[PDB]
């Protein structure tokens, strides 16, 4: 009767520049190729952040500007075509992604207006996505990168009647087949995915058709859709956790007018199999300080496994696309009796430290700039990345949420009766 | 416009903000995007570090491009100060910084005179030099303003220790084995009988550079990052310095005869000689592995060696003069200072290789195809590809080059640790070959 | 009759030759066959020694079925006498030796009236002990001998030292990482302030062996060597002994407080507590491995360990206790002592695996897949064929295995070790899986 | 016109044990399995002698005997019969060699009388060769498995008339081809070699065949194949050298009534592609302290090469087998005005250091057990191991056999100038 609470701090935090989403959409989109175009303060992010990747030979690479690009004594256009035609000649993809960069918008580098040109050229799609640390945070990365891909998506030109319906987000093929046969259950067909395994199987969309998110973070793909391929979306909780998967279904089928059937106890058998994960988990509180826009999503399954969430950190809170995600999260705080918390967007991660310091959660989900100095410091953490690149999604993947979420828990069992958790220098 | 994806040396801010993390309370501010800090994940995982990394953001939004850019900047610097009272606070060009222009230097003139930490900005420029120089700049930018200060408020320490005693110039935070460097190199200076005076970056405190005048010399053990420091001190105070790497057996030998002439050039009244031969037999091993049958299998074995100045230098004259290895190429991708690389290896192997792009290098190997490989993180990917063994050198380095074993490179102990990393390279290639020969 | 062609323990005699070989001036001589001098190929190979290995062959061909095998003994001690003056020469039974059945003793009895040097037959017999049970016997032996020479002479100083001190016994020669274990150890007594009396075998003079009872105490850091003298110094001089191997944080942490415990019963008046907390959290990395994200992502994984009693149990022990390892087994190929491995282990691993027989290990390897092996040579070749890395903690060990770089498994630098060695296998075999499920 | 002068020491010198003939033996012959019956002791000595090998699954294991073998309370044809059934199961090979070793000489265990039962039992082959430290030294262990090998070599039942020439000898594949091919140009048949690829191989020799020893250390084998075989022996030196070549096959031709047509010039062609080994080999000394035969044909052609012999060790000479080979030398010493060198059979180790330490010669060809503390009193030393399994036969292996004996040659001249030559503890 008294709602969520929002909060809004100084957008002083750490995260990923959203031009990581290369590392798996690459892997995702098998016939892609990324140029990232941009300078060695992104080569060097992308270089450590992929970690072994970089060693795989990645269909990426980045257009590392020269002095000469900065004041234009190089023609950017003749620039692009020089290279892009290297890539197309050691690779030969079916797409080339250009990742606008902070530098392409400080000095206004018409990729937009250079591409269309570009393509026709050279024979080769090429898709821009402004992906960049001034306007957006690490999986954000992806929603402009496939808010992008929904304008080449092609035109029209057992399962229940219902219209056509798309569903949107990069997952693991795992992922897909797995959700993809979760709704050939109820009776829905997947008559595609924005991304498909390569580009030139991007799904038909038509002006009609229904569309779903299966991430939280794709706010301007849903927009997209919505606004520029005139589709209608189901707003609805996004399938991480088995709670998160059911509401998503219910929900689907809800739009399309069908009786969910059978799956009241397809969630309780998911639930009973995490027994032992549920024994570690009751009664303990997290701590989110916001990275990757999963938060909302986290915070909400964690609360029906009984934890105690003390803040959700979030970069950016759409609560038009969360919509369902914040309305289950806060009926999930009622029926399980937890006062509803409070989401802090943009938030500040010193102040955050001594937020943390005072409440001495026992576990703070956090990037690895922080992990190590709050291990030193007794406060147990849990590293946030792995959340991005873990298989989250659907019922057989809750237990795997959990793994990750008591990992640090477990290790704590492991180690009790050696009195060195607070070793500071 | 360049193509590539792996790069050896990171953006110039790299090296500033390495000087800064090694010092104590001093807190390095970058002007920057959401997300140019990485620098702090880096630091925590690869050092494992138990405290956070003291390196901030004052970041940068498209509120920026609106004379933005500069009123946090002040604002993030006095917060800084207030929060976290450092001795110093340095702020942070980056390659964005580079592009909007802005009047830097104005602001920390400004910021100075709210805050009570003292303010610098990084006199390093993205677009002109790469992290090791900025690293070599920062560091003797610091020491200069401070001997400034000390200089001008009268308490300049200017009378020379008593006893010999010296600066170690140069160890720095995500240096390739630094830490065990630094502790090989205490207690070399301990055993040759020299006080150490200050060691800098790694650990001092701003406010003990004032007493750098009173060494009676400077070692400086890696070529890359302290030079500007050490020349500085000699012009200004006819300090005196040494900078021959002691790493590998010859080359410790000539480190520890220089220090000889310039202490005994101000009266110190001492041989070494003694301490090189029993330190050379007894201490060190790698003299007597050089007679062994097990390095006499390996004379005429080709190895190739990449890495920075410093240590591929060392690395080439170490294969060859102390072991009898036919080393193709040696290369560095320090472009900057190319001509002292040359000039290093020198009769050392038959071609010197200088370049920054890692395919370049990759080729150059599998045209060579050598028996073991002395380079980065990178050419030891090579050799996984290659099926060629592959001992780890310098920087692009990953958790496993951060060793908590004690690794120095440097010293006495530094010599037995390169007999095995080259001894194991080979053997391991050889022992595969044979295995494969046999059965499987 | 067994069927076999790998063996983790040696030939009694083996033992033996490794204590003579680590004392001075103490030559062994083997009553053999022509070829049966494979030890010496071996102490020169692995340890890469500079001098000649004191073991010679009292050969035994035919013309010794005839009454031979017992006068060129005579000749042959008396001549290894006089060409080499040593101080104490060992008559040395072998498996040949073992089914001729000649009186050895005797002719020891007649060479040592001939010769300077005293002479000792080994009390080891091929078919009832292997080399590490003949190495723990032959050094009591030699103990318990010059001890009895001391009383005989009235040399025998019996007197404690003034302040305490310490012998460490067990010390050998191609005994693994030994000599570091060796340095690990003094250095650390050093920090306690105990005086460290004796050293023994590893280059200790047979005179010096009186001084033994001068010691407060002993400490035998190997289960498996020394553990007979410290139990006979223990009831003639009712002199205390710590067994407890210092190998990882909590072990480390015992040994000392027994030693604590032990010196405080005589008088000392010492706590090391403050020692303990300060080592622990400032030399030692390994508590603060333990709580980092590093660790943490090691919880649950899955290893096996096998080796010699003293490193299977201080590994197996590290793994679980100190890093949330889920050892899935535990073994030892010292049988004879079982027992003892069993209750070390109890509660640190699932399942424990007693054999000597490689293919019982590689198999039971298969079957559980772990993600790291920790064990032997042959273990680490079963890991190469099955694709899983492998740390080398036990003998059956190869040069590789004999680094010159410092590389203790003991005290606190061997904690530090550990913790690389340990972290190396895991990630090596993680990065590999991750690199193929990427591309190649 | 005053001859080679002839010693014999104490016999009390380091050398392999000759059970070591498994390991080329059984990579050697592909389809056998060597049985070695001894105990920890042998089998202690092959898994370190061995080295890698020993990890490649080999076709050889001990049959390690206990306490209740050498009693007879164990019967030892039950015990073999069990385990040699155990390798027909797991290998399913050829031939068995037993391997006789010290231990089952002085226990009296009947080999050769209970492998013809056993044999016909089960199945297989079972050859017996007492190699054992009691009677021969390292490469001596081929001659006795050859010997007995030799014994069941099948009966009868563009090149010259010749009869049929066999050839004995362990050789590597590629240096078969080679000598085979060497003879084919001189009009020489090569009708089978004795040992053979696979047991199942092993030539024909009938009464009235000639043969040809190809390694020094052959002799029980070269005197089976006269009186048990009934066949001419070809004396002539050992083809190692391309002087040993030639003189080799100078020595077949003749035997046969052929002259030898264009040799002459494939000698000088083979000895000037040597000119930069033999530069550095030119006046240098040499020092052979015995262990493994080739001694005597390793010094005929290092003095040829221009060295100074000071010593030649050696384990055991056959003055008869060797014959041509020893004429060869002593003239090799008039043609080069070298003093006639003594030849020291069974040498005393020790007495031969106090003899290097005199002499202080250029090179110490010797055992791993003396190299090391040789090299670190100044002494350079090559280990004679690697001659008896490096490629040094025939004329395209001279070069070979004088990089192993440049080796510590060449890793003077790369590090001289370092004062570090005689450094010991
Ligand atoms: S934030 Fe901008 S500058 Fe930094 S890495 Fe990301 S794209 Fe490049
Ligand atoms: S000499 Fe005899 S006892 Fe020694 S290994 Fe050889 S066969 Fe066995």
């Amino acid at each position: 009767p008294n709602a969520l609470n929002f909060e809004c701090e100084t957008g002083n935090y750490h995260t990923f520049c959203p031009i990581s989403c290369v590392a798996w959409l690459y892997q995702k989109i098998e016939d892609s190729f990324f140029l990232v175009i941009g300078t060695k303060t992104c080569g060097y992010f992308l270089q450590n952040a992929m970690g072994v990747m970089i060693f795989a030979e990645p269909r990426y690479a980045m257009a590392e500007l020269e002095e000469g690009d900065i004041s234009a004594q190089l023609n950017d256009y003749e620039e692009l075509k020089r290279l892009c035609l290297e890539i197309k000649r050691d690779r030969n993809p079916s797409v080339i992604v250009w990742i606008g960069t902070c530098t392409t918008e400080i000095i206004k580098m018409d990729l937009e207006g250079l591409a269309p040109k570009l393509e026709a050229e050279i024979g080769i799609p090429i898709v821009v996505a402004r992906a960049n640390g001034l306007d957006y945070a690490f999986t954000q990365g992806e929603d402009t990168v496939l808010a992008a891909m929904a304008a080449r998506c092609p035109t029209s030109t057992q399962y229940h009647p219902h219209p056509p319906l798309v569903l949107f987000g990069s997952l693991p093929d795992p992922v897909v087949t797995q959700l993809t046969l979760e709704l050939k259950k109820q009776g829905i067909k997947v008559s595609g995915w924005l991304p498909a395994k390569r580009y030139t199987e991007l799904p038909v969309i038509d002006e009609g058709y229904y569309v779903a998110g299966v991430n939280p973070f794709l706010s301007r793909t849903a927009t997209t859709l919505i606004r520029r391929r005139k589709c209608q979306l189901i707003t609805a909780p996004f399938p991480i956790g088995p709670d998160g998967t059911r509401t998503w279904i219910e929900q689907i089928c809800a739009t399309f007018g069908i009786q969910p059937q059978g799956l009241a106890e397809r969630e309780a058998e998911t639930w009973q199999k995490l027994s032992d994960y549920l024994e570690l988990v009751r009664g303990k509180s997290v701590f989110f300080m916001g990275d990757n826009l999963l938060e909302i999503s986290l915070a909400r399954f964690l609360i029906r496994c009984g934890m105690r969430v003390l803040e959700i950190g979030i970069p950016y809170m759409d609560k038009r696309y969360q919509a369902a995600e914040l309305a289950l999260l806060s009926q999930t705080c009622a029926e399980m009796g937890h006062p509803l918390p409070t989401i802090v967007e943009k938030p500040d991660n010193y102040n955050q430290l001594q937020r943390i310091k005072a409440l001495q959660p026992d576990l703070v989900i956090t990037g690895m700039a922080h992990a190590n100095p709050l291990e030193a410091r007794g406060i147990s953490t849990k590293w946030s990345v792995e959340f991005t690149f873990a298989q989250i999604h659907g019922f057989g993947n809750a237990r795997d949420i959990l793994e990750l979420v008591t990992r640090p828990l477990r290790r704590n069992q492991a180690l009790a009766g050696l009195g060195w958790q607070k070793l500071v220098a | 416009m360049k193509l590539a994806y792996w790069m050896y040396a990171g953006p110039a801010h790299i090296g500033t903000l390495r000087i800064a993390s090694s010092f104590k309370n001093v807190h390095g501010i970058m002007h920057a995007p959401l997300g140019d800090d990485y620098f702090n994940v880096m630091r925590s995982m690869l050092e494992r570090e138990r405290d956070f990394t003291p390196v901030t953001a004052s970041i940068v939004d498209r509120h920026v491009l609106a004379r933005g850019s500069q009123e946090k900047v002040v604002d993030n610097i006095i917060r800084k100060d207030t929060e976290e009272h450092p001795d110093l606070i340095v702020l942070t060009p980056t390659c964005t910084s580079s592009i909007l222009q802005e009047d830097l230097q104005n602001f920390v003139r400004r910021a100075s005179l709210s805050t009570t930490a003292d303010v610098l900005l990084a006199d390093v420029n993205h677009y002109r030099v790469n992290e090791l120089q900025a690293a070599d700049r920062t560091l003797e930018q610091i020491v200069q303003f401070y001997i400034d200060k000390a200089r001008r408020q009268g308490t300049l320490g200017t009378s020379k220790t008593p006893t010999p005693s010296v600066n170690i110039i140069g160890i720095t935070t995500l240096g390739f084995h630094n830490q065990h460097d630094c502790r090989e190199l205490k207690q070399l200076m301990a055993d040759l009988g020299i006080q150490v005076n200050l060691v800098i970056p790694a650990a001092a405190t701003v406010h003990d550079l004032q007493r750098l005048p009173q060494a009676w010399f400077n070692l400086v053990p890696y070529r890359e990052i302290g030079g500007l420091t050490a020349q500085y001190l000699e012009r200004e105070f006819g300090q005196p310095s040494v900078r021959i790497t002691p790493m590998g057996v010859v080359e410790t030998a000539r480190c520890i005869r220089a220090i000889q002439g310039v202490l005994n050039a101000q009266g110190a009244g001492v041989n070494y000689e003694a301490f090189i031969e029993q330190q050379t037999r007894e201490v060190s091993q790698a003299a007597w592995f050089s007679r062994s049958i097990d390095c006499q299998n390996l004379t005429g074995k080709k190895a190739v060696v990449f890495g920075d100045n410093t240590h591929a230098a060392a690395m080439t004259k170490i294969l060859s003069r102390e072991m009898g290895i036919h080393v193709v190429w040696a290369g560095t991708y320090c472009k900057y200072d190319a001509d002292w690389f040359r000039a290093e290896v020198a009769g050392f192997c038959d071609e010197v290789l200088i370049t920054d792009d890692h395919t370049v290098v990759g080729d150059a190997i599998a045209r060579v195809e050598p028996a073991a490989i002395f380079g980065t993180q990178m050419e030891r990917h090579v050799g996984k590809r290659l099926n060629i063994p592959c001992g780890v050198i310098a920087a692009p380095i990953h958790i496993q080059d951060f060793p908590v074993g004690y690794r120095p490179f440097l010293g006495y102990e530094g010599t037995n640790q390169l007999v095995d990393l080259i001894y194991n390279s080979f053997t391991l290639g050889m022992e595969d070959h044979l295995l494969e020969i046999f059965g499987g």
